[PDB]
């Protein structure tokens, strides 16, 4: 019943701060807990702190503490949390969470999660990517099934989301981790297997998001 | 002028404040989670409120005492006298050694202010009896007469005092220590009590055990039947970093 | 801090056999201890809290067990869908703190890849720069070899390949090589092709076109 959203992926300067909102909904009572935690690669999950919006009370683990401040609006149901003096080692995706315990202003464990939000901390300037449509052809069929995708190029920083078909279209979709190209930014692909028959009939649209550039593209991908 | 005090009002947002840090503490000290803290400010609200500031009893507090009840290692407690700071920062670096304050109902209500009217059951946020001015049977005054009773019954071994040697005299008998604390340290259990004489900035260079109030300090436990020890700590910030390392 | 210490790093197994990972705490949690599921790009799901009780809406298959400074999941029969980093995390001493994790990999039979490549889009050749991509799409086990040939001649330093995951029903995994040049480049040669070698192969399978 409970759902935790949380706010878009964005870059940010080393030095800077950050604010990731988390709005809570279909909770039962007033008296809740949400926590925060961040996973890292290297350092990996890392606890941060809670709050109890009611009482507005907070608590921090020592490593964050002076850095990080957890407030709350009671009235939305949303939970927000500021990081400051942003490092190269702050690159990482924060999640939040509803704390359970046997009373309801427990927050040990976690059972409903948000999305997460991947922050970038970077001197570099932001670059929506450039879509191009991977289109199925003689050469992209094996027995029966074509294959097509999309390729997103040249964007910073991550992540980069891919749906088809508006999210209609799931089977079949791989969706490939970027790679670091030379010149620092990245690059991904979607690739989807179709029927060979039903190239005809059936239109697919890629759809490319990338919250940091605010840049959404819809690709339809015809065949050659 | 009627329910007119001389000491500060309660302090804002005295209920959000006990039950956050009754919260706060819990996850801290994982043997005191079977505590419901909204059971506890309940005992707390209950025991000042509709009843008049000078006229408490340690019955009003009898039931979060009950809900309150902790059992910390009992050989392993420090005691202190107008150095609430630094016994907290000693306990703070060395974790296993116990102050009041580290218990649930002294972190609870430390450097916190409450009293309530009579007549409603609203808290008086205007002022508050003064222990000295208006009346000793206060409910800040009455909550810690009850607890440094339960908790200087409970020590046991070799209890520690940490005194200041700066502030006039050292050892106060009309102090809360001095007329409290040390009365109910049960010589069944209680067998020694070292004394830590705390000096200013290499002000002293004197010895401060010879002190005539310590001397009157040690002829009252010692008719405890208990032992008294006594030691001079002329530098305390070398002291900090000694016992971190 | 509490270090939590899990073991083994990685863990194969197949579907129907019983994984078994372990979680040492440096000092005592009593059984203030929790279990997590986090399958790829996804949020960690809880599946044990209190050492042993399960979660709601969690499969008696997975069953929390230990006390004090050694805990242990184990999921008794195993699926494709297990494949997953699982973690665990104490909340006995704050602030808490979680393993490092335990990532259970699925051992199926071997599969041959399927092999595609798509030229360069006409939108991006006007850009300037010609990308070439070839795809091998659900295969097992990971080891698989590209070549880039152009006009027959090996390639060397001027694409990059992409491994996905492992699948969740399939246990199979898909490449993607990519094959970057500038359309000075690109309209020099005639023939493109990408050779690709497996162990379900039983010899390289080339796909290629020419520019037309
Ligand atoms: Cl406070
Ligand atoms: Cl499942
Ligand atoms: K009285
Ligand atoms: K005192």
């Amino acid at each position: 019943q409970v759902q935790l959203v949380q706010s878009g992926a964005e870059v940010k300067k080393p030095g800077s701060s950050v604010k990731v909102s988390c709005k809570a909904s279909g909770l039962p009572d007033a008296t809740y807990a949400i926590g925060w935690v961040r996973q890292a690669p290297g350092q990996g999950l890392e606890w941060m702190g809670r709050i109890i919006p009611r009482l507005d009370a907070e608590h921090y683990a020592q490593k964050f503490q002076g850095r990080v401040t957890i407030t709350a609006d009671e009235s939305t149901s949303t939970a927000y949390m500021e990081l400051s003096s942003l490092r190269s080692e702050d690159t990482a995706v924060y999640y939040c969470a509803r704390g359970l315990g046997y009373y309801l202003y427990s927050s040990y464990y976690f059972d409903i999660w948000g999305q997460g939000t991947l922050v970038t901390v970077s001197s570099a300037s932001t670059k929506g990517p450039s879509v191009f449509p991977l289109a199925p052809s003689s050469k992209s069929t094996s027995g029966g099934t074509a294959a097509l995708g999309c390729l997103v190029k040249d964007y910073f920083p991550e992540p980069v989301t891919v749906s088809w078909n508006s999210g209609a279209l799931t089977s079949g979709v791989h969706t490939f981790p970027a790679v670091l190209q030379s010149s620092g930014l990245y690059s991904l692909s979607s690739v989807v297997t179709v029927p060979s028959s039903s190239l005809g009939t059936q239109t697919y649209i890629c759809n490319v998001n990338h919250k940091p550039s605010n840049t959404k593209v819809d690709k339809k991908v015809e065949p050659k | 002028w009627r329910q007119q005090w001389s000491g500060p009002g309660t302090t804002k947002r005295f209920p959000e404040t006990v039950l956050a840090r009754c919260v706060k503490y819990t996850e801290i000290h994982p043997e005191m989670r079977h505590v419901d803290c909204q059971s506890v400010w309940d005992a707390f609200k209950g025991a000042f409120i509709s009843k008049h500031p000078c006229d408490i009893t340690e019955e009003d507090y009898q039931p979060l005492m009950k809900l309150g009840t902790q059992t910390v290692p009992c050989n392993k407690i420090l005691l202190w006298s107008r150095i609430k700071d630094l016994a907290h920062q000693f306990t703070q670096v060395q974790r296993d050694m116990f102050t009041l304050e580290d218990t649930l109902l002294g972190y609870l209500a430390d450097d916190l202010t409450w009293c309530g009217e009579f007549a409603t059951s609203k808290i008086n946020y205007q002022s508050c009896p003064d222990w000295r001015k208006d009346c000793s049977n206060n409910p800040v005054s009455v909550f810690w007469k009850t607890v440094s009773r339960r908790f200087a019954e409970a020590a046991c071994d070799v209890v520690h005092v940490m005194l200041d040697g700066s502030r006039s005299k050292i050892f106060d008998k009309d102090s809360t220590f001095g007329s409290v604390e040390v009365h109910n340290l049960q010589p069944e259990k209680v067998q020694t009590l070292e004394a830590w004489v705390i000096h200013g900035g290499r002000e002293d260079s004197r010895d401060l055990c010879q002190d005539p109030t310590i001397k009157e300090l040690e002829s009252i436990i010692s008719k405890r039947n208990i032992q008294f020890s006594c030691k001079n700590i002329y530098r305390p910030d070398k002291f900090l970093q000694c016992v971190k390392n | 801090e509490i270090v939590m210490t899990q073991s083994p790093a990685t863990l194969s197994v197949s579907p129907g056999e019983r994984a078994t990972l372990s979680c040492r705490a440096s000092q005592s949690v009593s059984s203030n201890l929790a279990w997590y599921q986090q399958k790829p790009g996804q949020a960690p799901r809880l599946l044990i809290y209190g050492a042993s009780t399960r979660a709601t809406g969690i499969p008696a298959r997975f069953s929390g067990s230990g006390s004090g400074t050694e805990f242990t999941l184990t999921i008794s029969s195993l699926q494709s869908e297990d494949f997953a980093v699982y973690y665990c995390q104490q909340y006995n001493n704050w602030p808490w703190t979680f393993g490092q994790g335990t990532k259970v990999e699925i051992k199926r039979t071997v599969a041959a890849p399927s092999v595609f490549i798509f030229p360069p889009s006409d939108e991006q050749l006007k850009s300037g720069t010609a990308s070439v991509v070839c795809l091998l799409n659900n295969f097992y086990p990971r080891e698989a070899k590209v070549q880039w040939k152009v006009d027959n001649a090996l390639q060397s330093g001027n694409s990059q390949e992409s491994v996905t995951e492992q699948d969740s029903k399939d246990s199979t995994y898909s490449l993607s090589s990519t094959l970057t040049l500038s359309k000075a480049d690109y309209e020099k040669h005639k023939v493109y092709a990408c050779e690709v070698t497996h162990q379900g192969l039983s010899s390289p399978v080339t796909k290629s076109f020419n520019r037309g």
